[PDB]
């Protein structure tokens, strides 16, 4: 059922640079050794993502899973060390009166539906701690209160998924590119092992084609699912009684942009240049080099 | 008829 | 002789872009006011080849 | 006299080489064309067909279509191609409204139901079914959507029953004077005439030749040589070459490999799935030196 | 002359079978103005309707 | 100079073939594999002449 989460600490949002980040393979073609020029919705160079923070202190709590505008495409970009973004919301107004897509790891299945969600206005997941077996459980899922009329599903074969609420260091990256284009819902992905405590680091890393799913569904906003802990230390009710294991997500946005792509020697694309940041970049592009003169 | 005329999906009937 | 040369190529590149090249129009913006983006799209490769 | 250029050194392909994967079921013509039940246009259905032979003539007993119109692709060659994910569209309109299921067309169906996409790949059926989906009181199951305050995107399904402000007063929620319920009842009866009768339409949507491919036509593979100048078909592409072993490592969503001109010079072999390089056979250039065709 | 072409009223109670637009796209009906407007109507048969 | 020029023309001439000028593709054997000799003929009308 839909609880509404309290004790949350309000600070002013931050942002951070993108650098040279949110590039995916534009088709499923092997060119090796070349420097291939194409436009796409693509996210652009050193651009000013937004920053959502899940972390106790104890002392701010931020919990931040606010309803943001789909836009043209969604870079998404996942900063985690213990498995606590597990999923997305896409739609137009996220009740029963539209249609929404689902995306979530329930930490057993990849559960990706579209329906007549009557979506909380808190929906969150959420893992038990037990003192008296040491052990990490999945307890609630507070997602959706109906779905009802609908079509599209998919649950993918189970998994046995860690849910142990480590510290110390971000050890996974985790990118994602969303598109809506013509009734398909092109996701693209790639996961980078880090080691960092916080900001979105620098690099390259090409986002290798997911999945394409056939929704054929109006998407203006959307919205991340966040898994919270509940223990023996945080007492109280529902709304109060919770923590927040820290996480950290990055929110860019698509925009039609020409790139130059750089395939090395095996077929991976290693670098790229954003033909519309600066006229140095537009004479690299016309130049078809990375080098000038 | 799931409707009467006038109302529901049978709006344009008669 | 050699500024006029010049001047004239100039005017005559400017005043080639009233040609129709075998499209129904000249205007770019008229084109594509009147089709949708694929019968648009031959009228538009007709005046981008010219 | 002198020496003349001519053309280059050319190469005759020996024998012929079809490379499809192997697939043994036929696609599911009887659950998607002989259907029990079909969808409303608002609610079209879309369905997923994968690993399957589309041999059509099996069609021919029982199809009778009346409209068959294919986009991006002649139909002549859709018994040598191969199709990388196919989505079949099911629903059923009014004889009239048929042609508003082509791209770039305008009305009811075109905007508010259903919309094809202007660079579309594929293939629109439709055939008559007044002896299945009308009754003699009226079969009034089958819904169109009448009123919308914007047409639909392409592809696009909406399935929505809020009420339609068609005037200045708000609804509340509620149907009344101009303000009406979106989804209105098709009427069909047998009596009714042609153009008021039941059609059902299945569009084909596929994409060719640029991703691997799952279902293919009824092609029989043959058996793959190396180190010669051959004709190939390779999931429905084909060409001239010599075909070679390959170091190139495909990424598992890739097929095809493209060089500095964009022509296709690696493939990956569809029942051994082994990386090979295409290289054509013509090659060298020839001259004729001649002291005169008079003198000699 | 002096109206609105707003042919959506014609979905209730039209059902035409043949619409051939010519000198323009059917989806560009509603961005445009339209100058020396003309009805002309007959009745023939089926087979002349081509 | 020269041998660059003589070089970055051959390469620009070898380049200029994966453009489409206005056809659906710059591939022969994808367009002659996907359509029947009249529309066939039409695209490789189009390659031939860019
Ligand atoms: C069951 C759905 C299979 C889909 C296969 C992918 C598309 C390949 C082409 C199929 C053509 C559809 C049937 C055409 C029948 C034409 C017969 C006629 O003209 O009377
Ligand atoms: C949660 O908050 C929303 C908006 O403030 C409200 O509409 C909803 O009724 C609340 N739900 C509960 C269970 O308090
Ligand atoms: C996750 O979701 C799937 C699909 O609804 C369900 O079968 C499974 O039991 C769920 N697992 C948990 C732990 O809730
Ligand atoms: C998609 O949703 C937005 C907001 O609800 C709406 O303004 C827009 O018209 C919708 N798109 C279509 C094609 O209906
Ligand atoms: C029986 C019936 N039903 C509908 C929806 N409409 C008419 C005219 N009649």
């Amino acid at each position: 059922q839909c609880v509404n989460l309290t004790t949350r600490t309000q600070l002013p949002p931050a942002y951070t640079n993108s650098f040279t980040r949110g590039v995916y393979y534009p088709d499923k073609v092997f060119r090796s050794s070349v420097l291939h020029s194409t436009q796409d919705l693509f996210l652009p160079f050193f651009s000013n993502v937004t920053w959502f923070h899940a972390i106790h202190v104890s002392g701010t709590k931020r919990f931040d899973n606010p309803v943001l505008p789909f836009n043209d495409g969604v870079y998404f970009a996942s900063t985690e060390k213990s498995n606590i973004i597990r999923g997305w919301i896409f739609g137009t107004t996220l009740d029963s009166k539209t249609q929404s897509l689902l995306i979530v790891n329930n930490a057993t299945n990849v559960v990706i539906k579209v329906c007549e969600f009557q979506f909380c206005n808190d929906p969150f997941l959420g893992v038990y701690y037990h003192k008296n077996n040491k052990s990490w459980m999945e307890s609630e899922f507070r997602v959706y209160s109906s779905a009802n009329n609908c079509t599209f599903e998919y649950v993918s074969q189970p998994f046995l998924m860690d849910l142990e609420g480590k510290q110390g260091n971000f050890k996974n990256l985790r990118e994602f590119v969303f598109k809506n284009i013509d009734g398909y819902f092109k996701i693209y992905s790639k996961h980078t092992p880090i080691n960092l405590v916080r900001d979105l680091p620098q690099g390259f890393s090409a986002l290798e084609p997911l999945v394409d799913l056939p929704i054929g569904i109006n998407i203006t906003r959307f919205q991340t699912l966040l898994a919270l802990h509940r223990s023996y230390l945080t007492p109280g009710d529902s709304s109060s009684g919770w923590t927040a294991g820290a996480a950290a997500y990055y929110v860019g946005y698509l925009q039609p942009r020409t790139f130059l792509l750089k395939y090395n020697e095996n077929g991976t694309i290693t670098d790229a240049v954003d033909c519309a940041l600066d006229p140095l970049s537009e004479t690299k592009c016309t130049l078809k080099s990375f080098t000038v003169e | 008829c799931p409707y009467v005329l006038g109302r529901x999906t049978c709006l344009x009937c008669a | 002789d050699v500024v006029n040369q010049n001047a004239q190529a100039l005017n005559t590149l400017v005043k080639q872009l009233s040609s129709n090249f075998g499209a129904i129009s000249s205007v770019l913006n008229d084109i594509l006011s009147r089709l949708d983006p694929p019968e648009a799209e031959v009228q538009i490769d007709r005046l981008i080849t010219g | 006299k002198g020496i003349y250029q001519t053309s280059n050194f050319r190469v005759q392909p020996t024998e012929s080489i079809v490379r499809f994967p192997n697939i043994t079921n036929l696609c599911p013509f009887g659950e998607v064309f002989n259907a029990t039940r079909f969808a409303s246009v608002y609610a079209w259905n879309r369905k997923r067909i994968s690993n399957c032979v589309a041999d059509y003539s099996v069609l021919y007993n029982s199809a009778s279509f009346s409209t068959f119109k294919c986009y991006g692709v002649s139909p002549t060659k859709l018994n040598d191609l191969c199709f990388t994910n196919v989505y079949a569209d099911s629903f059923v309109i009014r004889g009239d409204e048929v042609r508003q299921i082509a791209p770039g067309q305008t009305g009811k169906i075109a905007d508010y139901n259903y919309k094809l996409p202007d660079d579309f790949t594929g293939c629109v059926i439709a055939w008559n079914s007044n002896n299945l989906d009308s009754k003699v009181g009226g079969n009034y199951n089958y819904l169109y959507r009448l009123f919308r305050k914007s047409n639909l995107k392409p592809f696009e399904r909406d399935i929505s029953t809020e009420i339609y402000q068609a005037g200045s007063t708000p609804c509340n929620g509620v149907e009344g004077f101009n303000c009406y319920f979106p989804l209105q009842s098709y009427g069909f009866q047998p009596t009714n005439g042609v153009g008021y009768q039941p059609y059902r339409v299945v569009v084909l949507s596929f994409e060719l030749l640029h991703a691997p491919a799952t279902v293919c036509g009824p092609k029989k593979s043959t058996n793959l040589v190396k180190n010669k100048c051959v004709n190939f078909n390779f999931n429905g592409l084909t060409g001239t070459g010599v075909l070679t072993e390959s170091n190139k490592k495909f990424l598992p969503f890739q097929q095809f490999g493209r060089d500095i001109a964009d022509t296709t010079d690696a493939v990956r072999d569809p029942q051994t799935l082994e990386i090979l390089d295409i290289t054509p056979c013509s090659f060298g250039g020839v001259s004729v030196i001649t002291p005169g065709t008079n003198t000699s």
